[PDB]
RNA sequence: AGCGCCGGCCAACUCCGUGCCAGCAGCCGCGGUAAUACGGAGGGCGCGAGCGUUACCCGGAUUCACUGGGCGUAAAGGGCGUGUAGGCGGCCUGGGGCGUCCCAUGUGAAAGACCACGGCUCAACCGUGGGGGAGCGUGGGAUACGCUCAGGCUAGACGG
RNA sequence: CUGGUCCACCCGUGACGCUGAGGCGCGAAAGCGUGGGGAGCAAACCGGAUUAGAUACCCGGGUAGUCCACGCCCUAAACGAUGCGCGCUAGGUCUCUGGGUCUCCUGGGGGCCGAAGCUAACGCGUUAAGCGCGCCGCCUGGGGAGUACGGCCGCAAGGC
């Protein structure tokens, strides 16, 4: 059960803010806004120099924080990462952007990865045409990625679709508003993304 | 500027006790002592008034170093003879090295110079009119050839490198080029335009520092008449 | 009595290019003169040159450097860095095409004794054949 | 320009009748992550004064890294006193792969792929001289060329 | 929705209780009243159907060092010879090819591991295909180095 | 009576070489056996002082022993606390011992100081602790412990 819990606390660990709610995120709210210090009886005190340790960990926390995946997950991911050919660094970016319920977050069709997840663990959502409710599934280039047949009615669905009317998208997707279906193009490049993550320190905080 | 033969003066120096560096420009051993091969001597000559010329007629300032009494004069002389600054008394350490420092005494000397010469001399208790006269004294003993220095020189030219060696040390630190007049005793290689021959006897230092400044004022243009200074080979 | 004539040369210019020398003699061979071709082919050397010092074959090596240096320690680089022995009697080390070493990714060498006569490692490769690791030098 | 980044602070002490008295010790790399770093060791009654006079003393101890996209031209291996040091050539991905003391050196002299170990004695001061002094025998073809055309 | 942590190593601090006690403790070490180290609480860090603990293997440990260590004063040169076996062996030529090197070829069960595609909605799991050195056997080839047999030589050694 | 060794001449042999597990021999002092010897010295011991108390240091005596022969023991701060051989790498200075044309040159030893270099540092530095090759011996945290057990050796003490 991937984390659940209050999370406009972690953007506050990370001082840094992360989309962990979607529109409220956005809405002067977040905490990060007027509040960014950390959590804690002792958030507003100066921080202690970091030691390289914690650096190389706080990071990875807000890589992971992000896509909300577990350790084991996640790390696993790395790994594959690290065997595959090419720069570790990004495909494992490549890998963490396939995961279905991401894609479903980066199409539009869900506010939030939360919010993303659970419409895949519904099977409001579809691969290829057949229903899919493994959010860790990975979408592959080339894979369209649509709305339940029968969940296109929905209320949700409506809002969501309705707001990406009239709003670009990644690069590397393509949103086809009307049939409410998506196409995984190609798999994103450093470059494509805009992450406030060095994933350098990451790759290092497993180096040890 | 130029001369040939010269064994009327230079050429074997020092005992039997050298430094097997500098043994490239040993020509033989006669009477226990080392006879230095003057067409080297002149080889060197040539490489290295080149290399004078160069900072000459540029505005190069070029230091010199000569504390062995046997020419401590010979020195003070011909730098005069030029705007080239001169250390003749002893080499304080870290001049070159730690040059800022050691000119604030420099500063404290012109200025007390000043003080000597104002409404401020016969004021305050003469107590003061002792300390201050005796620091200008000592000031004046040894930075009276540093002061004409305003920045790191462009070169040092130091008589004997061995006697000179903590002067070198500064310069080769500072990648300030090294020119010397050292022999026998020597380090070679720690010189880079050198200059074989007697380090040691007035008729020898005079000689050299002699056609080196002459080429000095004649490469900066200016024309002079012979030195002022061979008197001091009595 | 020598043991291991080659590495006593390797030593001979090792030991003379530390305190700079002109020369260098180290008896003559035939072996130790192939590995001289070679050091001298690869511009570790300005060359070599046979002599008979004291009515026995002896070999000049000329030892080569590079330019004074500035600041305290005008000593030039060397041009031979390193030189090092590697088989040697009682342990000799032997090695097929395919495991002939890349000393500093080709910025040095390694000579090795073939069927096909005395090699560096890229002549070696070539010929597609290994043999004793004689030494490397970079 | 400069980045500096604090490889260690010590505090030193030293005997006196009526008790000891204490002095800090600083080590400071400074690099332009473009191949030019440098070493500073600077030792002041304060933390403060001790750091910024290493910093100070670094920008006047200088290297040049031949830097061969993000790695090392070639492999060496350089004992300072006790302490050995290994460099390694790394394809990119590899990233840095260190301890503290080597990183913070290679990382400011603009290495982004490099395999490393430290071997003998692990003392931080002289690593830290064993690695300056690896990256400054640091050789080019170019180099090796010059030096054997003649 | 639990479990373990928050003195340093090692991510995470504050109050009360307790006063060399009760207790903690992987190592260094905490506790004799104002304990970020004991017990509680509030916070916080780390994982999450799991989290800790103990046991055991490899690692870090170039701390048995072949790669990759050492022995004057830190374990560590034998009390000194003589010499057996063994290890090692100047310069030149020739024969043989033992070591060494090179082609070719036969072995090298499947599975596993690696790579690529595939089947269970994914994955774990599974299938198909692809690569496979090494190690040995065989056939042919090379001869610089090492070995061996022949001859020669004086610079090692030994004689006068 | 006898071992080693250095120099000169470059006369003879043609690697006949290096190292060396076991083995064998040598091996200070004390100690052991048999028999001699015994002046001086001196464990033990007998006394006198000192002292809080001295089974001590100081003083007076004094046996083994110290000395010899033959046999045994086999240890040590048996030390340069550095195994043996060979080649290579600035010099200065003193000294012992050869040969030479005898200011000096050239060998073989003994000391200092020092190039390069090496070393944790002290230091080492053509007597290496430098640069290399060959072979032997040995080390692997402290205590337990050079102990226990076993074997071997010894008259024993005890040694390995
Ligand atoms: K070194
Ligand atoms: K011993
Ligand atoms: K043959
Ligand atoms: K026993
Ligand atoms: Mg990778
Ligand atoms: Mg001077
Ligand atoms: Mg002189
Ligand atoms: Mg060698
Ligand atoms: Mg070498
Ligand atoms: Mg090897
Ligand atoms: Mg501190
Ligand atoms: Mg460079
Ligand atoms: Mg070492
Ligand atoms: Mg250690
Ligand atoms: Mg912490
Ligand atoms: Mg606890
Ligand atoms: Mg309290
Ligand atoms: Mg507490
Ligand atoms: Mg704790
Ligand atoms: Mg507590
Ligand atoms: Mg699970
Ligand atoms: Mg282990
Ligand atoms: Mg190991
Ligand atoms: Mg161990
Ligand atoms: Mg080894
Ligand atoms: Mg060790
Ligand atoms: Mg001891
Ligand atoms: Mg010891
Ligand atoms: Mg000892
Ligand atoms: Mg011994
Ligand atoms: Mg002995
Ligand atoms: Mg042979
Ligand atoms: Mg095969
Ligand atoms: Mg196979
Ligand atoms: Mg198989
Ligand atoms: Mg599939
Ligand atoms: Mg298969
Ligand atoms: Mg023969
Ligand atoms: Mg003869
Ligand atoms: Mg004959
Ligand atoms: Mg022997
Ligand atoms: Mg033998
Ligand atoms: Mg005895
Ligand atoms: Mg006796
Ligand atoms: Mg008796
Ligand atoms: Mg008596
Ligand atoms: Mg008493
Ligand atoms: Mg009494
Ligand atoms: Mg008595
Ligand atoms: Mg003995
Ligand atoms: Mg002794
Ligand atoms: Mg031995
Ligand atoms: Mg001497
Ligand atoms: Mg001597
Ligand atoms: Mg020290
Ligand atoms: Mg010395
Ligand atoms: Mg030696
Ligand atoms: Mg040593
Ligand atoms: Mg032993
Ligand atoms: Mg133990
Ligand atoms: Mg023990
Ligand atoms: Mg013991
Ligand atoms: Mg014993
Ligand atoms: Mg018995
Ligand atoms: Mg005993
Ligand atoms: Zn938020």
């Amino acid at each position: 059960g991937r984390y659940i819990g209050p999370v406009c606390r972690l953007c506050r660990r990370e001082g840094v803010k992360l989309y962990l709610k979607g529109e409220r995120c956005y809405s002067p709210k977040c905490a990060m806004e007027r509040r960014p210090y950390p959590p804690g009886q002792h958030g507003q005190k100066r921080a202690r120099r970091p030691s390289d340790y914690a650096v190389r960990l706080r990071e990875k926390q807000k890589l992971r924080r992000i896509y909300g995946i577990s350790e084991r997950q996640f790390r696993n991911l790395f790994e594959e990462a690290s065997k595959k050919k090419g720069v570790t660094g990004s495909v494992f970016l490549g890998l963490l952007e396939s995961r279905l319920d991401n894609v479903v977050y980066r199409l539009g069709f869900a506010v939030s990865r939360r919010q993303a997840r659970q419409l895949v663990r519904h099977g409001h959502i579809t691969v290829n045409g057949r229903r899919v409710d493994l959010p860790s599934y990975r979408v592959r280039p080339g894979d369209e990625i649509a709305v339940a047949e029968k969940s296109r009615n929905l209320e949700l669905i409506r809002q969501n679709l309705e707001a990406m009317k009239g709003r670009k998208v990644g690069p590397w997707l393509s949103l086809d508003v009307e049939g409410m279906k998506g196409k995984f193009l190609r798999l994103p490049d450093r470059e494509d993304l805009a992450l406030p993550v060095n994933e350098q320190l990451v790759i290092e905080f497993y180096s040890r | 500027v130029k001369e040939l033969l010269e064994a009327g003066v230079h050429f074997g120096h020092e005992r039997k006790r050298w430094n097997p560096k500098f043994a490239r420009y040993i020509y033989a051993e006669r009477n226990g002592i080392h006879i230095i091969d003057l067409q080297k001597t002149m080889e060197e000559l040539e490489r290295t008034f080149r290399f004078i010329e160069d900072l000459a007629m540029r505005g190069g300032t070029i230091l010199f170093v000569g504390t062995k009494k046997q020419a401590q004069d010979i020195v003070r002389m011909e730098a005069e003879r030029a705007g080239m600054p001169y250390v003749n008394q002893r080499w304080l350490g870290g001049m070159l090295t730690n040059f800022k420092t050691i000119s604030q005494r420099v500063h404290r000397l012109e200025e007390l110079e000043a003080l000597f010469a104002s409404p401020e001399i016969e004021e305050r208790p003469k107590k003061e009119q002792v300390r201050l006269k005796h620091e200008l004294e000592r000031l004046q003993k040894y930075l009276s050839g540093f002061r004409l220095l305003k920045r790191l020189p462009d070169a040092i030219f130091v008589v004997d490198p061995t006697k000179e060696a903590i002067a070198v040390r500064e310069a080769r630190k500072l990648f300030i080029p090294v020119i010397a007049l050292a022999d026998t005793d020597s380090d070679p290689d720690l010189v880079d335009y050198i200059i074989p021959g007697n380090d040691d006897a007035i008729r020898s230092i005079q000689l050299i520092l002699s056609r080196a400044v002459d080429l000095i004022i004649q490469a900066r243009g200016g024309v002079v008449e012979p030195s002022p200074s061979y008197a001091l080979v009595q | 009595m020598l043991t291991d004539p080659i590495a006593d040369m390797l030593t001979r210019i090792r030991n003379a290019t530390r305190v700079y020398k002109e020369s260098t003699d180290v008896p003559a061979s035939r072996f130790k003169e192939e590995i001289l071709r070679i050091l001298a082919r690869e511009g570790f050397i300005k060359g070599y040159e046979r002599v008979d010092v004291d009515g026995k074959p002896y070999l000049r090596v000329y030892l080569k450097y590079g330019p004074r240096r500035q600041g305290p320690d005008p000593r030039p680089e060397q041009v031979i860095h390193h030189i090092r022995r590697i088989s040697k009697p009682g342990r000799r080390v032997y090695v097929g095409v395919k495991e002939i070493p890349r000393v500093r990714r080709g910025l040095g060498i390694a000579i090795l004794s073939t069927s096909k006569g005395v090699l560096t490692d890229r002549e070696a490769r070539k010929l597609g054949v290994g043999g004793e690791l004689i030494c490397e030098v970079w | 320009d400069f980045e500096e980044k604090m490889i260690l602070i010590r505090r030193t002490a030293r005997m006196q009748a009526g008790g000891r008295r204490f002095r800090f010790g600083a080590l400071v790399v400074v690099g332009d992550r473009q191949g030019r770093v440098g070493l500073g060791f600077g030792k002041a009654p304060e933390v403060p004064l001790a750091v910024q006079k290493a910093g100070y003393y670094a920008r006047r101890n200088m290297v040049e890294v031949p830097l061969q996209n993000g790695t090392i031209p070639h492999e060496i291996e350089v004992e300072f006193g006790a302490s050995k040091i290994v460099l390694k050539p790394a394809a990119p991905g590899t990233g840095v792969i260190a301890g503290a003391v080597p990183r913070a050196i290679l990382e400011l002299a603009g290495v982004t792929d490099i395999l490393t170990k430290e071997l003998g004695s692990r003392n931080p001061i002289n690593i830290a001289y064993a690695t300056m002094e690896a990256l400054r025998q640091l050789r080019t073809k170019a180099d090796v060329e010059r030096l054997r055309k003649g």
